[PDB]
């Protein structure tokens, strides 16, 4: 089975955010333990939502008391409200499916993991610029002046994946994020085959999809 | 319940033995058993379940795993080192609460030393409109990650004015990749016609710049 | 900074056992910062010879090493002694012992449920069976945490000088299907670190078995009884149990006899079943069918053939 | 230059205990650098590297490679034979070891198979030695006083520190019916004694075997035959499967052993699968049992065809 | 199963000749073991003689040599020993054996046996006189050479071996106990005299 | 080669250890095979063949025989001792033709211990006319063999007249039996008119003895 997580994206500070995870191919009210784990960026994973079949909950006691969950057995699938959202609150939320071992779970099945940022600055979509170029040759695109994270970026709507290395983003004096992306082809290709980038950033709703030519 | 483990970051050769110690301060000996787990994060990824009561291995998980101790100490064996465990390890216990995970321990991977790939890459047109001008120096496949990267428009050597980026350690040949990006004002880029960028790094004996002139 | 560590090991033996006529012991000191080392070797707590023990020290990188080696005769090893070495590092010194290495082993079989048990009857039974425990609580467990259904516990002393304690839990019909997973572990009062039994779900796929039956000719001389041989294979994985019926009544088990399941030469594993009839039997009802139950097999999880 | 081959492993502790995992080393010495494979043989079967860590150096022209196997408390109380085998050049090096006493020397007397017997027209009998310790000549005899006819000695050495010896005695067909009784015994330099161990023709009634041949039904370019071989006594049998007026291989077809049926006698049963290139050649597949109680060339047999 | 059966005894003059034969039944003897003839003294151990394989060859002892000889019969399925020139020591029980080879013989199955008296004295038959009662019996008196079978109509009896009187012949006397209707009869049969004495013993 | 067992006869109650002592002249061993067999031989029959090699039993022989020794020095020991296995055993070599035996060992059955019954019976009227006169002291179920019967005619001592006849053990009973012969003239028959023997035995108290009156 799989865990496949949906509903992160920008939060105010204090704001309620409501996270969902669709299982699919087990019955979620067959009999297992369902768990939410956050990550802090840079930082070490924890532990802080956890339902079983019955209705069992507890919380940890880091969050303990701004933590919502339930589950909807139509749907298998269950959510995670949470209020009073701080700044060292944003954490890529992973959910996770434990197994029991008298009395004690671990989890085994790991979810997608979305990124939540809790702040108060804006939505910024990015602006996408191609990078143009011995025996092999490079070229990429540039993701520029966007916030906030992750963007997915895939070539040639994914024809192209050997030699791909897409640099984390880094925080640009402006307080936004920027990101390169290249891949190194042989130079006889650069006349014969077409090179795209395809670039998607879903707090934002923005795909692009912008062509790398060779300049001479 | 606090818990630690050690080293942070080292640098094995490929096909040794790695060892690493996740120290508790609770005892988790209990009903004859111990409880306490191993996680692999690949980087960028979901955290993969290794070991369980740090005895029993999961289903489907190589033999290079092996996991010991019990109690409050517990020892990590790597059996043999194949590139593909470029990843940070992490243990959770689940004895009482709350539950929690270790610091981490990023292992990276030594090897023969490789040669880099310096690129240059001029602003595009686009960008030259939109009143921003990013030259972009690009570092492909080398190892290792000491290395010194100077920026030089019109010959004169800049600093403070630009960023770097490197990535994770590839899964084939563990190796390592570098972006370095030029900010400056319109003006600037307007005013100086040769570009270039130099990198200092052990893998070359001579360090290598390469140059352009812009609207050429 | 880094203190260093001491280990001791000893010559190997051969395939039959046998000691070399030198026996050699290692005392490593490896890995530490460089400092003042010195080695000093015992035997039951008196300073051995100087002369009969050698050291080397080596220094790699921010870490040093020192080995010191011992050669003994198999029949000074042999005295049982004490021989403890002991490494001084400036003023901090480590000390470790050995001794020629001179009970009963603890075992536990988990079986699995039996065809028959989980489609034809219907009520799944697991035995978790310890053997060979020292006369002096038992703990089950599920993977999915619903509702164990409890076991009963058989404690009986064995006639070797040990105890064997055999737990029979009941499951569900459908739960084993669909794949759970069940584990066993048995706590007593001398044990550190206890052990676990699990049993699943086969790892490998399904695959029904085909079931042949055949009548085998009167032989001269025994015309009042006939053989039934009956071959039931390429079905994954092997567990299966087979059962003869006639007159629509099931014969018992000991009339009957099927061998071991062994691999074919592709695919799959193959049986033989062997039932001896009689001739009142066949002329009350010429019909004797052959039936497998295999979990791959449907819908009931039952394949047959009659033969005549 | 060949390299040498060394084992060490953990020391036990002061008091006689055994350590809860026993470690062996594999040290190899100096020796010219070049493809060394470090493979770890547990009662002769390979041990994947997986498990155990290889380890290399290299000072000035020698190079040392040195190989740690890991093994639990129990699996060193197994008694197995553990073994370092290192290969170098295309000679191999090998360096055995297991755990660590008088302990009594054994050897059985092996019935010659009816095979041998009655169809390849070379019945032998074997008499094989085991757990032996460093010319071990061997000598047989027989009751009726005739000279033996002379057999092939072969020595053997295991991996377990033992010494087998292998005797191979051609025999006479019609002695081995008329109820001749054969014996072995070893000179050998260790100890001063030689034991004896002695075959004959299985005491008891006779059954004859009953063979039936059957063949699966045709369903939606191979078929499968079965066949039964049931009540006989004693146990000593041979099956075999004739094709094309060849004796097809042992491994072509499964077979078990012999196991008692519900009453007297034994059973066996015989699998075999043949192409559709071989009935198209001959459709005729003979599957004949070899017992001494069958009549008149012990020998019966049944054929089947698909 | 397989037995052998000796016979040719009785009394022989000194010095004369001796003809012994042993049948063997259940198996052959060109193809079979080692056959051989093993005699025992009156009262003394047992001295191997003579012997012979299966392919027909002999084998002897010195203290008899150059005066017998063993042979064979292949249509008979027999063997036989022929003695020559007894002397006194030459008296003796020869018993027939059958032995197996052990790289080294040994003696599995053996034969009946047959007594041979080689002496000057004659044949004097067993004079039968009853004695009268509880218990009865019939006395032996006087009689060679031996020896003499007693059969009684045997629960409860005992035969006693002949006394070697001055005379050269021998007595024997036999006892068996009754309860104290029923007439006991006793069978003295004689082999070198041919002598069968039936004799009813009266209160 | 010759044999000198050891020892020559001996008894022993039932179910004990029976050991038997074969010294060998010379080295009947080679290759390290012991090269030596055992045989039982039991009165009223032929002898039967124990073990061979001094060690391996043949089927047919009962289990309780046990051999052990090499070279010149074998043993022959039987676990426990059995009522009805009574017989005389020899060592033989077959190293060397011709082969040769022991002196032999006969084993006696031990039990306890019964006073002799004595019946006397004169010679017959038939047996009188005879010229010889034959007087037979007849002793039945006693215990042990050493026994002495003493032979009085008309009161005076009879010396070397007395013809003594000795039976093995029975297996019935489990005793003896001794038959005291007095051979006598015809002439020396009529001179006396009472006759007695004296049977003196371990059973009786005193020496019982049986007269009657010609
Ligand atoms: C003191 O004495 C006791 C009594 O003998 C010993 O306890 C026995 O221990 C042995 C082995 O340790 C046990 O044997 C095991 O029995 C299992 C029972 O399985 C049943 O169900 C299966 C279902 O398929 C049937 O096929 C099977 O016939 C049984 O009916 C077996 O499953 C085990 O088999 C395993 O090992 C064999 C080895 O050949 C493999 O071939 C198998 O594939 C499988 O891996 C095994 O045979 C026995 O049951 C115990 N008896 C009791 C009464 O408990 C103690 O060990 C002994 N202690 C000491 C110190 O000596
Ligand atoms: C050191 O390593 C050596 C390996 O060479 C061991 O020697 C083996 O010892 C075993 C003893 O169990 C031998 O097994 C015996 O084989 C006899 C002959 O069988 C032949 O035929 C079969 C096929 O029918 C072949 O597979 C087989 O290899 C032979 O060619 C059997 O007759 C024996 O059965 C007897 O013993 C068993 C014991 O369980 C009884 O159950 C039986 O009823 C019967 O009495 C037995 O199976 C084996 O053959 C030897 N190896 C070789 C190569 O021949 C040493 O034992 C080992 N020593 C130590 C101390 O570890």
């Amino acid at each position: 089975v799989q865990l496949v997580e949906s509903g992160g994206g920008l939060v105010q500070p204090g704001g309620s955010l409501r996270l969902s995870c669709a299982v699919s191919g087990y019955s979620i009210t067959s009999g297992y333990s369902w768990n939410w784990i956050r990550q802090a960026p840079g930082k070490g994973l924890e532990w802080v939502a956890s339902i079983t079949y019955d209705g069992s909950t507890n919380y940890n006691p880091s969050v303990k008391g701004r933590i919502t969950i339930s589950r909807d057995d139509s749907k298998n699938t269950f959510y995670l409200q949470m209020n009073s959202l701080r700044a060292e609150d944003t954490a890529v939320y992973y959910c996770a499916r434990g197994s029991h071992y008298f009395g004690h779970w671990h989890f085994a099945v790991w979810g997608q993991g979305t990124l939540v940022t809790v702040s108060s600055a804006s939505t910024k979509g990015p602006s996408v610029f191609p990078l143009a170029p011995g025996g092999t040759a490079a070229l990429g695109c540039l993701v520029k002046d966007y916030f906030p994270e992750p963007v997915t970026v895939s070539w040639n709507s994914g024809a192209l994946t050997s030699g791909v290395h897409t640099f984390p983003a880094v925080l640009q004096s402006s307080g936004l994020y920027s990101l390169s992306s290249v891949v190194t082809v042989p130079s006889s290709s650069l006349g014969t085959q077409t090179y795209i980038c395809n670039v998607n950033h879903k707090p934002s709703n923005t795909k692009v999809d912008k062509k790398v030519e060779p300049k001479s | 319940i606090q818990l630690t483990q050690s080293p942070s970051s080292l640098s094995a050769s490929v096909g040794d033995r790695v060892t690493i110690t996740c120290r508790a301060s609770q005892s988790v000996d209990y009903d004859g058993d111990s409880y306490m787990n191993w996680y692999q994060q690949k980087p960028g990824k979901a955290p993969k379940l290794l070991i369980y009561a740090a005895s029993y291995l999961e289903s489907g998980v190589p033999s290079r795993f092996s996991g010991s101790g019990s109690g409050t100490d517990f020892t990590l064996t790597i059996s043999r080192l194949r590139p593909e465990d470029f990843a940070t390890y992490y243990c959770q216990q689940s004895h009482e609460d709350p539950y929690t995970f270790g610091q981490g321990t990023k292992v990276e991977i030594k090897r023969t030393v490789a040669a880099p790939s310096v690129f240059i890459f001029p602003p595009s047109d686009e960008q030259l409109k939109s009143g921003t001008a990013s030259v972009v120096c690009l570092l492909n496949n080398f190892y290792p990650r000491e290395a010194k990267v100077q920026w030089k428009v019109d010959n004169a050597p800049q600093s403070g004015n630009s960023q770097e980026s490197v990535t994770e350690q590839d899964s084939k040949d563990s190796t390592y990749s570098l972006s370095s990006t030029l900010t400056l004002s319109k003006a600037d880029y307007e005013k100086h016609k040769v570009y270039a960028c130099e990198v200092t790094h052990q893998g070359l004996s001579s360090p290598v710049t390469k140059s352009f002139n812009r609207g050429e | 900074f880094t203190p260093p560590t001491v280990k001791i090991l000893q010559s190997s033996c051969d395939g039959g056992g046998h000691f070399p006529p030198t026996i050699q012991l290692l005392c490593l000191v490896s890995g530490y910062t460089p400092g003042t080392i010195q080695i000093t070797w015992l035997e039951d707590g008196q300073v051995m010879d100087v002369d009969l023990s050698t050291a080397s020290t080596t220094q790699e990188g921010e870490l040093a090493s020192t080995q010191s080696e011992l050669t003994l005769s198999q029949k000074h090893w042999l005295s049982d002694r004490t021989y403890t070495c002991q490494v001084t590092y400036q003023g901090h010194t480590f000390e470790d012992s050995t001794k020629k290495c001179a009970p009963r082993g603890v075992s536990a079989y988990l079986s699995r449920p039996s065809p028959f048990d989980l489609f034809i009857r219907k009520s799944p039974t697991i035995t978790c069976l310890v053997v060979d425990l020292a006369p002096s609580q038992l703990t089950w467990s599920r993977a999915s945490g619903k509702p164990v259904n409890h076991s009963t516990r058989k404690e009986e002393k064995q006639r070797n000088g040990t105890l064997t304690v055999t737990s029979t839990l009941p499951v569900g019909t459908r739960d084993w299907i669909e794949g759970e997973t069940y584990q066993c572990r048995v706590t007593h009062p001398h044990l550190p670190r206890a052990l676990m039994r699990s049993t699943t779900k086969t790892s490998g796929p399904r695959a029904a078995p085909e079931v042949y039956a055949f009548a085998t000719p009167e032989w001269p001389g025994s015309r009042d009884k006939r053989t039934l041989a009956c071959l039931i294979q390429n079905f994954m994985p092997e567990d299966i149990s087979v059962q003869w019926l006639h007159n629509e009544v099931q014969l018992p088990d000991a009339r009957h006899s099927t061998t071991q399941p062994r691999k074919t030469k592709g695919s799959g594993f193959f049986v033989f079943s062997r039932l001896e009839v009689t001739r009142a039997e066949w002329e009350q009802k010429d019909e004797f069918i052959c039936r497998a139950v295999h979990e791959a097999a449907s819908p009931s999880q039952t394949v047959q053939r009659a033969v005549s």
